[PDB]
């Protein structure tokens, strides 16, 4: 699986000191771009991605994006006019982009979302816009009359995917990397009861399974997740806990399954 | 590798 | 209206007097207007770099914010969100054995 994804907000309350419109680029999960309505223009996040690319590339990507804050601007009216709201905390967001799965095969996604909530989403298939919610159906026959399903299309199936086999290409040495993550297991005492917490520092790539074991059997039972976090240098932690019998420390263990290690690994603490 | 259509933005 | 789902680890298991790096994030919240501030004993911690916002699937949004830091024995080192949906700022302590 690969992904290019192109996310933005247009905000009404970034707030204090900060900008109203933040799009970002991101291939396999991996910043390699940002623009914001301050700088107002597109820059680099990764070495692998400004080495391959001139100025020309940055230019012509910031003429469009400078096109999409525009756009998303006017959209904060348009739709606040929508609902019949005046100022307030309110966001447009926009998700873009397109996925070569390990299939062959190839999804497409173009949809956007008014204050967190689905408003409209884009049908690769049927080439039209499909409307979430009652208020934006004046949103999907005002596309649809503009005629944006033909290009669409065509980015997201042909254009689209020449520059993400091209973007994995010029970072695969960030992308294919492997490394192991230094691994813990904590243990504490609250109110007549142990809990055990596993952590999984700096892992890369980020698909990982975190599981315990309790006398060499996978115990589920008050165990958490705090999901898949990321570090600052582009590498990922995770957090998992479970609730136990006092005086029971010795009995736990914390399997790890990840790409770096070729058996996985048991840990106790 | 954005498309050039911004347009496709809009609400 | 969501509230933020935070969590605060380093990069490194810690020990005193090592170099590590001070990781707090917030996910799960709406909307993206938000107060992250990394701090040691009362005091907000030096150099630390706010990295891009983005957000999740569910268009919830998420910050990361990271600082070098040499953690000392007997500190306590925390959090501090702000955020709308918060009646009163929230301290999320950082346990080093835990």
């Amino acid at each position: 699986l690969h992904t290019l994804r192109y996310i933005r907000t247009a905000m009404t309350d970034p707030g204090p000191g900060l900008p109203w419109f933040v799009d970002v680029g991101y291939v396999d999960g991996e910043l390699f771009m940002h623009y914001n309505s301050t700088a107002r223009r597109a820059v680099p996040r990764t070495e692998w991605i400004a080495a391959n690319t001139d100025q020309q590339y940055w230019d012509r990507e910031t003429q469009i994006v400078q096109g999409s804050e525009q756009i998303n601007r006017e959209n904060l009216d348009i739709l606040r006019r929508r609902y019949n709201q005046t100022g307030g905390s309110h966001t447009v967001q926009w998700m873009s982009g397109c996925d070569i799965l390990e299939d062959g095969t190839i999804r497409g996604y173009h949809q956007a979302a008014y204050d967190g909530r689905d408003f409209v989403a884009f049908d690769k298939g049927t080439m039209t816009l499909t409307a979430a919610v009652p208020e934006a159906v004046p949103t999907k026959r005002k596309w649809e009359e503009g005629g944006y399903a033909e290009g669409l299309k065509q980015y997201l199936e042909e254009t689209c995917v020449e520059w993400l086999r091209r973007y994995v290409e010029y970072g695969k040495a960030e992308l294919g990397r492997r490394e192991r993550p230094e691994v813990r297991v904590w243990g504490k005492e609250a109110d007549g009861i142990l809990t055990l917490s596993c952590r999984a520092h700096g892992f890369y790539p980020r698909p990982i399974v975190v599981s315990w074991l309790k006398d060499g059997a996978v115990r589920g039972q008050d165990a958490q997740s705090g999901g898949i976090v990321p570090n600052g240098d582009g590498t990922y932690h995770t957090w998992v806990t479970i609730d136990a019998q006092p005086g029971d420390g010795d009995k736990y263990q914390c399997r790890v399954e990840h790409a770096s290690l070729p058996q996985p690994g048991l840990y106790s603490w | 590798g954005r498309a050039e259509e911004y347009g496709a933005d809009t609400l | 209206d969501l509230t933020p789902k935070v969590q605060v680890y380093s990069r490194f298991p810690a020990s005193a007097g090592t170099k590590n790096v001070l990781n707090c994030f917030a996910a799960g919240f709406h909307p993206p207007k938000i107060s992250i501030t990394l701090m040691k004993d009362g005091v907000p911690m030096e150099g630390a770099q706010y990295s891009d916002m983005s957000f999740n699937d569910d268009w919830t949004f998420q910050r990361l914010v990271h600082a070098d830091f040499t953690p000392s024995s007997g500190s306590t080192y925390a959090c501090k969100v702000e955020h709308e949906t918060l009646k009163e700022p929230q301290v999320y302590k950082w346990d080093p054995e835990f």
